[PDB]
């Protein structure tokens, strides 16, 4: 199964620096040119740098926005490629993504999941999990129970509930920044015969903070 | 730098028909050596960009047969045979053939089905964020169609607009609905100056707001 896993994103300070890695296996690393893709509003998809294979002297190319900040290498005998990126902006801020162009071509065939980088000289702070519980009685109905994630920097944070036994009817919703800080909201609805008589948690996970939570949704 | 425009920003399509999606280049895309390099990338929600199409026409491994591709120079087609609700996305093109590569600004699918009114739940602040001294009030409106909603908040009748937070999903990939979030984050001094909140949705499905509210002092 071919595999490409970014890694080393996250908060970095304006001007400061990050290195990015990329890990490949599943197919011929040695033989692909590689490239980084970043994603971010008003720009959707952007072309980044690309490294060649050794038999096409490794050159490098860079966009106009990156040249003589970042700079793209790759180690064969570890199967990974590198961005080094320098004097970061805010304009870096965003989704990066590995990708490659295999031994026998086909544009970029295959994408890594992806590592976001927020530029930001605001501190990472975990966030408060409160349970969302239903003002009355239910009802052979559906409940809607839910999740208040506030209060945290930088994205992302996971939510699961019941450790991912629950799933088919839960909405997470995308993040809002508010005062330098995020709060997110996620929902899930079950039958009137699940909740309250079954447990309901929400687990949330913070990276960043190494924060992890678990908040039980009980009755009011 | 080469410049690929993607006209339509969003194209609606019923499950079961055939729709395309158009992309057009501004220099050509054929190299000297016969190529054309013009690919195709498909991005799920919340998923990294996959490959579809590469170079015009050829199909990418793993890729449903309902998807083709067409074009020459600088005008492109993707096609589908048969449009699944699972089809929701955003389809890209980008050229493959001078530096820096680049990419169309997508054109994002969206699934046209019945009407659906919301799901609306409203939920009073926790008792932990209260001993927090904070006083969120969050309301869902789950699983509507189609995608335009509006949301009100009403403080003992009178309307609030600031302190309001809103989110909203993608298209559902099963269901095809929309969801969002609205929540009005207010102090607890604030709060207890107040007893009754209201979430007010105001949907196409219905002439009459949808109203679901509570009182604090209950
Ligand atoms: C196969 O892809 C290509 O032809 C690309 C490129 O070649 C590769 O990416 C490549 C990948 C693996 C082995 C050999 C070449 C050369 C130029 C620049 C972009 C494009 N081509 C027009």
């Amino acid at each position: 199964e071919v595999t490409l896993q970014e890694s080393g994103g996250g908060l970095v300070q304006p001007g400061g620096s990050m290195k990015l890695s990329c890990a490949a296996s599943g197919f011929t690393f040695s033989d692909a040119w590689v490239d980084w893709v970043r994603q971010s509003p008003g720009k959707g998809l952007e072309w980044v740098a690309e490294i060649r294979n050794k038999a096409n002297n490794h050159a490098t190319k860079y966009t106009e926005s990156v040249k003589g900040r970042f700079t793209i290498s790759r180690d064969d005998s570890k199967s990974s490629v590198y961005l080094q990126m320098n004097s970061l902006r805010a304009e870096d801020t965003g989704i990066y993504y590995c990708t490659s162009v295999p031994q026998l071509g086909r544009g970029f065939a295959y994408w890594g999941q992806g590592t976001l980088v927020t530029v930001s000289a605001a501190s990472t702070t975990p966030p408060s999990v409160y349970p969302l519980a239903p003002g009355s009685g239910g009802a052979g109905s559906m409940v809607t129970l839910g999740c208040l994630v506030k209060g945290y920097f930088p994205e992302p944070v996971t939510v699961t509930w019941n450790s991912g036994a629950l799933s088919s009817g839960v909405h997470t919703f995308p993040a809002v920044l508010n005062g330098d800080l995020y709060t997110l909201s996620s929902s899930v609805t079950v039958p009137s015969s699940t909740w309250p008589s079954q447990t309901v948690t929400c687990n949330v996970a913070h990276p960043a903070s190494s924060t992890q939570v678990d908040k039980k949704i009980v009755p009011k | 730098d080469i410049v690929m425009t993607q006209a339509a920003p969003s194209v609606p399509v019923t499950p079961g028909e055939s729709v395309s999606i158009s992309c057009r280049s501004s220099k050509s895309l054929l190299h000297s050596n016969g190529y054309t390099y013009l690919h195709w990338f498909l991005q799920r929600p919340g998923q990294s960009p996959q490959l579809l199409i590469y170079r015009v026409s050829n199909l990418a491994s793993g890729v449903p047969d309902r998807f083709s591709g067409s074009g020459s120079g600088t005008a492109f087609t993707l096609r589908f045979s048969r449009v699944e609700a699972e089809d929701v996305g955003v389809y890209y093109c980008m050229q493959h053939l001078e530096y820096p590569f680049t990419f169309g600004s997508g054109t994002k699918l969206e699934i046209k089905r019945a009407d659906a009114a919301p799901t609306v739940s409203i939920f009073p602040p926790s008792s932990e964020q209260l001993t927090s001294g904070g006083a969120s009030v969050v309301c869902f409106l789950n699983n509507f169609y189609p995608q335009d909603i509006t949301v009100s908040w009403k403080i003992d009748g009178a309307e609030r607009s600031s302190g309001v937070l809103n989110s909203w999903t993608d298209q559902d990939s099963s269901d095809s609905t929309y969801s969002m979030s609205s929540t009005l984050t207010l102090t607890k001094d604030e709060y207890e100056r107040h007893s009754s909140y209201t979430c007010e949705a105001t949907h196409k499905t219905s002439t009459s707001p949808i109203t679901k509210s509570f009182n604090r002092g209950e």
